RNA sequence: CAGCCAGGAUGUUGGCUUAGAAGCAGCCAUCAUUUAAAGAAAGCGUAAUAGCUCACUGGUCGAGUCGGCCUGCGCGGAAGA
């Protein structure tokens, strides 16, 4: 229902504590043992996953995260305290990119598992750790090593198994207004969609059908009324993808003859994501003849070159939506990762 | 200061009785009295009411100008009264008035009964509206505030009890 | 031009066929039909010429149909099909982008049926050029 | 109130797809309960959800449940109706425990 | 001076190296036709039509009012066993 923002974070790993140089000559004897032992290991920045959050708005406001430095050594061999581990809570479905080696180090897929993105420092050593008889005056110290200086670029993808790509306001948001709980703003005025939204369908226990809807765009890398292309990166991870084309629009572009462009638009990103399999479904049939649409759907599907099993569903009134309800499960449960 | 320089006009049939620093404003629609701050001089002229400061007081005109403001508000209460409108917005929010008690079902685990003062009454034109009626602005303002404090309007959907003139801005936090 | 109820006007052209990408169904949703764009709107525009955009008010109170009257088309399009270049600025004010003539836009600006402010001819002569020579043109009036 | 409650249990347990229902009589072997009902749920959420139904129906039947065990783990969930104890739990763990021999 | 009742318009969705930008971080001249005045422009801000306010002007009660400098004495800054 609300906006989405993605940004990059600057995180610094805490450097280890510094060794202390001091001596133990308390009251009467000037010549006594040294004081000052270990320092303190620097803090470790962890990557905490929360299913309670979905956005990264809280990252541009505070961009620098400072892990606490290891406490320095003190007298009477009082070793320093280890730096506390600051944990950054991130919505599930984030990628990590490092400046320089700009690759993906980890994928946020399972909630409640922690990742280490900044190795802490190492504590220093005081004079007590270095006390000797060769020097006869132990006063040397070792500084703490600097922490792992890594900069993270965060890319977000929402947790959804079924995607939604199609023509502007062609029924993508109307399909969400089905038995799915989520109900975005849906009508027949222009595009009407400014927020990616996902809903669920409850069929039986321990059966998930999370489906997400994202804003679509027309004529490839072009925008109609202010909507950018950044809504696409929420896609391109879902395990199953479906596609719909509006039929007989009042003022829209001609039939699927134009949708041949859409394939190029999907190929436009980098590689069409290795040509992921597509499923075609129709929408807005109740305004035409069902008996006539049967020949229409068969002819229009063979027109583009798609010789697979398509779906003819009028989701505006929720008619014939059940056939798509069960066949998607057979694709999901029977085809796990291998 | 100069506000007190302009006398306040009182209608016909209302009697003003002054016994020093206490003023009596008996009227058609109320029975109330209020006392001054000992720093204001009041005179009973023709059908107006003038005010002035007192010698030896540093505040002087500042307190005198307040006398016109409060006493003017007392004129409307004893003649037509002051009306305040409260509306309840949201599902499951029901309001009703039983005698001198308003029963509020504000989504709590128990119902809320508010004891209004002697000279304040409420009516229920509909189930989601409370019409506060009174003759003194001070008492009617607080009882509306006391009623508003139970279910202070949250700033995201406007849900709660709100004033008629008051508008509550809605903002989005944790954008998705 | 009376009061509230949201007078609106959206257009890209009147010669073409109500495009979806640029404006779409935003030409009326609170009592304005989308199929009536070629029923009564195309009653006097289709008989003269189809080459210019046209604003129009809606002015519907509670009726199913509309009861508005068309008016003049904008003068911001006369500089493209009747005065010169189509694309336009480029670099708006790094040089002398365009060219105009005093005799230009004299009879073209007088083809308006009835939308004036004052009946003086001299006063309205330089009213249109206010829209002009803001494009990066040169005036030789 | 002997025979009535299990019939009040068997009818409600079958309404939400309670498969492989067995009516047992542990009178004499155990001195803690009168009888127990054993049943299988298809999924963990199925066991968790059906646990709410029996508690809500029991609370609408006047009697107050004496205890529940389902907490962040749906493999084994049980509720109490006083004399009668029902065992809504997963098939996979049912083979590990005893059946019809307690 | 500040209050209160109004206008707050016409080219004008100003076109545009504008993906849209109708007043808004890009773009420009910054003019100009009717009036008592009202800005291609002040903002809260929608996905754009937007919803409303303000700048300037009219009327109303009527005599002080507007915002800058220097200086004495005053407040916060000023929490420990």
């Amino acid at each position: 229902m609300k906006f989405v923002d993605e940004a990059s974070i600057l995180v610094v790993a805490g450097d280890g504590g510094n060794g202390c140089v001091s001596f133990r000559r308390e009251k009467y004897i000037p010549k006594g043992g040294p004081d000052g032992g270990d320092g303190g290991d620097g803090g470790d920045v962890w990557m905490e996953a929360d299913e309670n959050l979905n956005t990264l708005i809280d990252y541009r406001f505070e961009k620098s995260f400072r892990a606490e430095r290891g406490q320095n050594g003190a007298s009477r061999d009082c070793t320093g305290k280890r730096g506390k581990d600051v944990t950054i809570k991130v919505p599930v479905g984030t990628r990590v990119i490092d400046q320089g080696t700009g690759e993906t180090m980890g994928d946020m897929t399972k909630h409640g598992q922690r990742l280490l993105v900044a190795k802490g420092g190492w504590h220093g050593l005081g004079n007590t750790r270095f006390k000797s008889s060769v020097n006869r005056t132990p006063r040397q110290k070792t500084n703490g090593t600097p922490g792992d200086k890594r900069e993270l670029l965060l890319e977000l993808m929402l947790l959804a198994d079924v995607g939604m790509l199609g023509m502007p306001n062609a029924g993508k948001s109307t399909f969400i207004r089905a038995v799915s709980a989520a109900k975005p703003k849906v009508a027949d005025y222009p595009f009407t969609t400014l927020v990616p939204s996902l809903g669920v369908v409850r069929m039986d226990n321990e059966k998930s059908f999370v489906v997400a809807d994202i804003p679509g765009l027309i004529e490839g890398a072009a925008e109609g009324a202010g909507l950018g292309i950044r809504f696409l990166k929420h896609l391109e991870r879902c395990r199953v993808l479906l596609h719909l084309i509006d039929i007989d629009p009042i003022d829209g572009t001609d039939p699927v003859e134009n949708a041949r462009i859409i394939i190029s638009e999907l190929e436009k990103y980098s590689q069409d994501l290795a040509t992921k399999p597509r499923w075609l479904v129709f929408n807005k049939i109740d305004l035409l003849d069902k008996v006539e649409a049967e020949e229409k759907a068969k002819a229009i599907a063979e027109a583009l070159g798609w010789e697979d099993k398509y779906y003819l569903i009028s989701a505006a009134s929720g008619l014939g939506v059940k056939d798509l309800c069960w066949d998607v499960m057979t694709f999901i449960i029977e085809n796990p990762v291998v | 200061s100069r506000v007190a320089k302009a006398p306040v006009v009182v209608p016909a049939g209302v009697d003003v009785k002054i016994n020093g620093q206490v003023i009596t404003i008996k009227g058609k629609n109320g029975e109330l009295t209020r006392t001054l701050n000992d720093a204001v001089e009041v005179k009973h002229a023709d059908n107006t009411l003038t005010f002035g400061p007192r010698d030896g007081y540093a505040d002087g005109w500042a307190q005198a100008g307040t006398a016109r403001a409060l006493l003017n508000s007392m004129v409307i209460g004893v003649t037509e009264g002051f009306t305040k409108k409260l509306q309840l917005v949201g599902v499951g929010y029901r309001a009703a008035v039983k005698g001198n008690v308003i029963n509020l079902s504000l989504g709590f685990s128990h119902p809320v009964d508010h004891q209004l003062p002697a000279g304040i009454t409420a009516e229920c034109p509909t189930q989601t509206e409370i019409v506060l009626k009174g003759a003194d602005k001070q008492v009617i303002g607080q009882v509306a505030a006391d009623l508003r404090a139970y279910r202070r309007p949250e700033p995201y959907k406007g849900k709660g009890v709100r004033y008629a003139d008051e508008v509550v801005r809605t903002k989005e936090a944790k954008k998705k | 031009a009376k009061k509230v109820q949201a007078y609106v006007k959206l257009q890209v052209a009147a010669g073409m066929a109500n495009p979806s990408p640029p404006v779409g169904p935003a030409l009326g949703q609170q009592g304005v039909n989308i199929m009536e764009f070629c029923k009564a709107f195309n009653a006097k525009t289709d008989s003269i010429e189809k080459g210019l955009p046209i604003p129009v008010v809606i002015t519907v109170y509670a009726d199913r149909s509309f009861t508005f009257v068309t008016k003049t088309p904008p003068a911001a399009v006369l500089l493209k099909k009747a005065a010169g270049i189509k694309s336009g600025s480029g670099k708006p004010n790094k040089d002398k982008v365009g060219k105009i003539s005093r005799a230009q836009l004299q009879e073209i600006a007088q083809t308006k049926a009835a939308d004036m402010t004052g009946a003086d001819i001299e006063a309205m002569t330089r009213s249109i050029e206010g829209t002009a020579r803001s494009m990066g043109l040169v005036v030789e009036d | 109130q002997g025979k009535a409650l299990q019939d009040f249990v068997i009818d409600k347990i079958d309404d939400l797809k309670g498969q492989d229902i067995i009516a047992l009589d542990v009178q004499g072997k155990s001195s803690i309960t009168d009888c127990m009902i054993i049943c299988t749920g298809t999924s963990s959420r199925h066991v968790m959800s059906i646990a709410d139904h029996v508690v809500q129906e029991s609370r609408a039947a006047g009697l107050l449940p004496l205890g529940v065990e389902g907490e962040n783990s749906a493999d084994w969930i049980v509720v109490d109706l006083g004399d009668v104890i029902v065992h809504v739990m997963q098939e996979e763990s049912r083979r590990l425990y005893e059946l019809e021999k307690l």
